[PDB]
């Protein structure tokens, strides 16, 4: 009774639980998590949803069947949930297919309201141009209004909702790509509970037309302001990229662990700082992400300031001696510290100054999580960086390391969190980040477990030297 | 010696349903029921004429394995022709030639010639697929359509000959 | 020893799909330079 | 080429059919063959049913899928076929549930005529003594003609035909036993073609029922004469054993091999004698045998004769100078010499006189097959038998040996078709003739394919002599 | 499983192995 | 004790002691052989020696154990027993080495005898022709007379002897090629033992030297009577090719097997004829060939007469009404079919009339054993032979066929004796004709133990049309 | 060797099912003579 | 089957087969 023990205990949790469910070969184990799932918080198991749907698929059918009730049971309660479920199960195959049609067995004005925004991008591949593009979506954005409001949302919010109209005149899309991805601007009504209310009425509508480079606040003005529903204190404004023709499975695996290292580093008391965004599998081909306001690109900030970033610090929070510019610099400093470490621990490759945003408030946030793991250059400290450091002698450039060291220390303790959640993932994937053999041993190996303090501080300052080599 | 067009054609489908024994018939006239999986490419060639002119014709045998999926699509750039091709005797493969042609649209010439392939025409009593709903499905979607035994050699020179000819009169103007 | 044996085998087959991948990046590599080299005769 | 060079021969048979479809592992072998066995003689195929079916149901998804279409078309343009695959099918698993159904999806006459033969027998397990036993059997199966003549057969006949009437009171149960066998005779008439006609016309019926020990043509005459239906020249008489209770699995692979052999020893050269007797499996509980006529043990022709085995033959046949006699003495050792080869090769075990037969022209028949190979006395040769075959010096006991060796030689360039038969039925087996691990290794070894005749000459001079010394 | 399938799955390995080895031979003596 | 039973009874010979050592794995069977190995003639085991040796190196240790004392044993009562061992331990490892070293632990003369004979060949690589080659290896065989006679011999001789000259004008080189082989002739006075009796005296010698196209026996009267020696009753002429750089473990597998097939055919009674020619392994480079007598190529034997093989047939023996003709064209016949049945069981490649000689009764022999069973043109029946034959209506032609069929029957009843030979010679070995994974299996195809005869003719013709078509 | 491998393997399977059998054909022996020695205390 | 099924199946055949031999040793000593 000494295992039975520990399951009744406090000390279970859903990734304990998960852990079990994964490793125990024993059915009577299985099952007997597969009835406590039901015990835990709905918000503390959504977390894991594709962990729990990648062991249904991929592995033994006693496996798949203890798990099922409970996620039965949450898809009668939330179509939000359901469609996660759908969008997911159908994703992660190309076992799953019979459950995923019993699920879909009433999502229609969803399905399809995707299916069209899905469309609307991948007919943009003919036109060779960003604002030829950008023309053809602006039109064919306002076609969709035509539809609205309806039994639709996004699952990327933060709430439940109702969305009632789309400024199509601010929506843009973002490169000149053949399979480009476009960027929209969506309003709600925000609900209470959404299974249970409205579909709210339309109102037909009636300067808030034209779109220019402006922080987020002034934008939820300018469009609020223009709006037919604008007025209520129900409304409010959401965002997405659409991405009608990449993958973007590896990128919710990187979201998980971003999110897990965040959780860890609150846990432990280290300020480091970094951003995990949302991600929507919608196909193994497609899906949507939400992005960060208030935030461009470094390549891009070069380009249209013309000026060393430190200049562009300084121009835009004031001189190193004012307040606004000395909690910028920390910020930068804690972001830094982060993302260095989130590099080095999942080996992110392809970093350069178009996959790095920096917000308002001076955070950095690296993005295009495509080459990490085992897939076949890595984290960079620039001296432009470093300037804006304060110098290699700088007390913030000494508190940089400081933390570097601090967030390790953190993640060595709670590894068996993190590895978990790549480890699973990796069961029946064919995704290029786990073309190795040993992705897993890899990974570990990265932790340096056997470590004294003293060994890791080396490891830091080791780790620094080479960002600075190229 | 001498031609005066050289074709380069794929060949593709599901794993198992007898490209590579097509190839080898059409080639060197040879067929095996022992099978040696196709990893990732494999190169065979011969030439015809049609309407006066000595074609020589380009085969790749790509494999229908997906671990090799990556680099094949390597391939279909700037091929003229493709082979679908679908097992009679098992209808799963007939399933999936919807996915093979998306293939096409997103790897490939997007103006390319294809011919739909019912292969093993020999195993009449185990036939999984119509031959009349899969010629119906043919040219709805605009493809050529022929069945083919490569073990009895029914019909693959036939197959071959009416794509080569079919693409030697696209490429004109 | 089954540790001993199953390591054994482990170890075999991460040899034979990093030979498999080893070989497809060298045969990318002609595919896009001599692919002539690659006729069956 | 080389490969379908041969398969397209006339070498191409069932057997290789068989052989290639159970070791290739090649994908498009097995569905060649699949596709090949259409173009087989029914006949040819029928006698392999059992392994077509064990190979379905135990082998790889592959195997079974190659065989199906086959047998689904055989299944259509017979029910005596549907009936034998559903009874197979059933019995060889305790895949196989699926199709079974697929095939019962008409033939409850025959299901419920069998199912209520089988009642019967259970009932009996009251009634402690051989009389008493009879007389309910007797009572029961003349409620049975109440629903005859009907779409019901006997699958054990050699012929197409509808069963008419059961002579209940000619019915007699064997022994005192829990779950006892019990034999009844048949009455029915001939078909060119079951599926197709008839169920004929009830005839409502009117010293034919007294029943005592007569030969079996005496036995027909009575039945005949007493019967409504015995006028028809369409008519005709058979006869099963009921075995509630008892498995004959082992029965069937035994029947299959004893056949085999009878085949290889006609086609060879040699005159030995045996007599397989036709199996039916009904569950794996439960089945049917069609009995030998004119036949009774040894045992109990020594308890009613009260005489020695040779006095009984010059008392049923004549005197050694009589030509009856010279005949029986030559199917005795013609039928002693097969039945010794058989229970050698197989290992036949718990051989005694109340397993062995003898009939009206002095053939020996071996019967009781629990006790096969693995299974865990063996064959022998009493002086009393030496003594029917003229003794030590005798020219037909020199004769017996003789015939030994030619059949042992004939044995071994046919091995592959007997072993054959063995090893498929081996394959998700849990009888007791497969207990071991070396089953086949041990068959095999018992070929002794390595000697020459002079070899084999010797093997045989020590194997009777094991058999005489007990 | 049965020991039968255990060997069958054994054999389907190595049968893969040696004809890889065997296609990659091919493939560098051409090179060569 | 039934096992125990057969290894003391007349079945036991060398062969089942072999197939019993190689697949039991009880250690106490091994060493129970490994004991009766003793009991044997020496010339039965000795057959058998590589595959003894190769079971030594390549097996377990238990193995190998088991039959070195018997080893040890002959090594010391022959010196030519201990050569052959010592040869061919150190060509089959490429474990072997420490007993080679022990044996060796006296042979000098011979050793050094072979080291020079192999060192010559090697010299003549510098000399691009025939002639040039043959003219040093005349002169530079003369030096090797000075050193006879001695304590050396040719292991591929008959009896026992002593080497007491080489008649050095006689020899000759049969190629141009980089390492050519080398013919000559040996002088030898006959033993009744070796180990006990003399080394002979030398005789200091002094037309015969002249060489030209001549038979065998007129050969021996010109060399005899040139010689010193050649006055002696004891004396005898013997001839090898020397292969100085040419492996010959293939060719000696295909000797055994050879061998075997042919006292298969004595065995049985069917009077195909072929001809083994014994090799000697040196080392894994290196050997040596006894060549047939009185033979020479097909395709020179066109050359030099420029005429059809009919017509050299006609020339050399007579007319065809002639008995000298009918005696030649049956041999034609009967080493044609034995010779069409080893090229199909060992699949023999690389077939034409360089690789094949004419004797001077009209036997065929084929000769260049690179290209057999699994390594990567076949058997060929040339109408040309098919004329010599008497045409495709030829009685003897239909008796070809004939023979064919009935030395195929007689293998199949010997097939294990063959399979053996191979089987264990494929132990560690790295040479091209085990390239394959199924060279045992295919080869046990070869011999379609299900067959009946009627299929065995069909399979026959099938061969020989086959032959025809090119 | 693979094979060698294989066949040891094999091998102490066919040991290890033979000693499991032997076992419960002594257990059954127990089971219908004397099942009190194996009471659990 | 993957490698890491094939070797988990075989962990699971030996734990029982080391569960029996002590099953069994318990019953001997009792006999003892
Ligand atoms: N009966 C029949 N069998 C065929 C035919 N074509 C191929 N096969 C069989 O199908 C099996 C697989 O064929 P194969 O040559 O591997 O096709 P493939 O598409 O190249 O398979 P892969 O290379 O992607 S592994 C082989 O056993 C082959 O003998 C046909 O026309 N008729
Ligand atoms: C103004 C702005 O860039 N807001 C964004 N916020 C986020 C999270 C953005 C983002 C994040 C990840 C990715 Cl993968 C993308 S992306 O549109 O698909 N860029 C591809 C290569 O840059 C965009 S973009
Ligand atoms: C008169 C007579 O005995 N006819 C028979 N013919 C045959 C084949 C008989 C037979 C054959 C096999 C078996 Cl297994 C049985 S049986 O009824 O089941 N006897 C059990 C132990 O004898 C009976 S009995
Ligand atoms: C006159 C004559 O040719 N006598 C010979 N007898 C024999 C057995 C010869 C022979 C047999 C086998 C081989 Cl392998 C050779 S050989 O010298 O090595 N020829 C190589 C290609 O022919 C020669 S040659």
């Amino acid at each position: 009774s000494w295992l039975l023990r520990l399951f009744e205990s406090k000390l279970f949790d859903i990734s304990m639980a998960i852990s079990y469910l994964y490793n125990s070969k024993e059915p009577g184990v299985q099952a007997y998590i597969g009835n406590r799932l039901f015990c835990f918080r709905n918000e503390d198991v959504d977390f894991y949803l594709p962990q729990l749907l990648n062991m249904y698929i991929h592995m033994d059918e006693d496996v798949g069947d203890a798990i099922k009730p409970y996620i039965v049971h949450r898809c009668r309660q939330s179509i939000n949930f359901s469609l996660q479920c759908a969008l997911l199960l159908g994703a992660y195959s190309s076992r799953g297919t019979k459950l995923r049609k019993l699920i879909l067995s009433r999502l229609a004005p969803e399905r399809e309201f995707i299916k069209s925004l899905m469309a609307i991008g991948k007919r943009l591949a003919t036109l060779p141009t960003k604002e030829q593009k950008t023309q053809r979506l602006i039109s064919e954005l306002s076609l969709l209004n035509h539809k609205l409001p309806a039994r639709v949302w996004l699952p990327t919010a933060g709430f439940d909702h109702h969305v009632v109209r789309v400024p199509h005149t601010q929506a843009v899309v973002l490169n000149s790509k053949d399979k480009a991805p476009y960027l929209i601007y969506v309003e709600v009504l925000e609900c209470e509970n959404f299974d249970t209310t409205s579909v709210p009425a339309r109102i037909p509508e009636n300067p808030s037309a034209v779109a220019l480079k402006e922080p987020w606040q002034e934008k939820v003005r300018r469009i609020r302001e223009g709006s037919p529903y604008g007025h209520l204190p129900n409304w409010r404004l959401l965002s997405v990229i659409v991405k009608c023709g990449d993958d973007l499975r590896q990128e919710l695996l990187a979201f998980q662990v971003l999110k897990q290292l965040q959780s860890i580093w609150e846990q432990e008391r280290v300020p480091l700082w970094i951003k995990p965004y949302k991600i929507l599998v919608i196909s193994a081909d497609s899906g949507m992400i939400e992005p960060v306001v208030n935030a461009v690109s470094i390549h891009q900030v070069k380009k249209q300031s013309q000026l060393s970033l430190l200049d562009y610090f300084l121009q835009e929070h004031g001189s190193y001696t004012t307040e606004a510019f000395l909690s910028a610099q920390r910020n930068f400093v804690q972001s830094c510290a982060g993302y260095c470490l989130v590099c080095y621990l999942l080996q992110v490759k392809d970093r350069h100054n178009g996959n790095i945003l920096l917000d308002a408030e001076g955070h950095i946030i690296h993005i295009d999580f495509g080459f990490i793991l085992s897939s076949s250059s890595a984290f960079k400290l620039t001296t432009e960086f470093v300037d804006v450091m304060g110098g290699l002698d700088g007390d913030m450039f000494n508190y940089y390391k400081m933390l570097m060291l601090q967030g390790l220390i953190a993640a060595r303790k709670h590894m068996d969190k993190v590895v978990q959640i790549v480890e699973i993932m990796q069961q029946g994937s064919q995704l290029p980040c786990f073309h190795g053999s040993s992705t897993i041993r890899n990974l570990k190996e990265r932790f340096h477990m056997s470590m004294t303090e003293e060994q890791l501080q080396l490891l830091v300052e080791q780790m620094v030297d080479g960002s600075m080599r190229s | 010696d001498e031609y005066d067009y050289l074709f380069k054609v794929v060949l593709i489908g599901d794993s198992g349903v007898g490209k590579s024994n097509l190839l080898s018939r059409f080639t060197r006239n040879e067929f095996n029921l022992e099978s040696k999986s196709t990893i990732g490419v494999e190169f065979a060639t011969r030439s015809i004429q049609v309407d006066g002119k000595t074609i020589k014709a380009q085969i790749w045998d790509t494999a229908g394995l997906e671990r090799y999926r990556a680099i094949t699509s390597a391939y279909y750039r700037g091929a003229v022709g493709a082979l679908l091709v679908y097992d009679i005797a098992k209808h799963l493969t007939y399933e999936n030639v919807e996915r093979w042609l998306k293939e096409l649209r997103d790897h490939a010439d997007s103006n390319i010639v294809i011919m739909l392939v019912g292969n093993k025409s020999d195993l009449r009593h185990l036939r999984a697929v119509p031959t009349d709903e899969a010629r119906a499905f043919a040219e709805k979607n605009g493809l050529s359509f022929i069945e083919t035994s490569a073990l009895d050699s029914t019909n693959v020179e036939a197959a071959f000959q009416t794509i080569l000819t079919e693409i030697y009169r696209i490429v004109s103007q | 020893s089954r540790d001993e044996l199953m390591e054994a085998i482990q170890k075999q087959e991460e040899i034979n799909f990093r030979l498999q991948d080893y070989i497809d990046r060298i045969i990318v590599a002609i595919m896009e330079t001599n692919p002539s080299i690659l006729e069956v005769k």
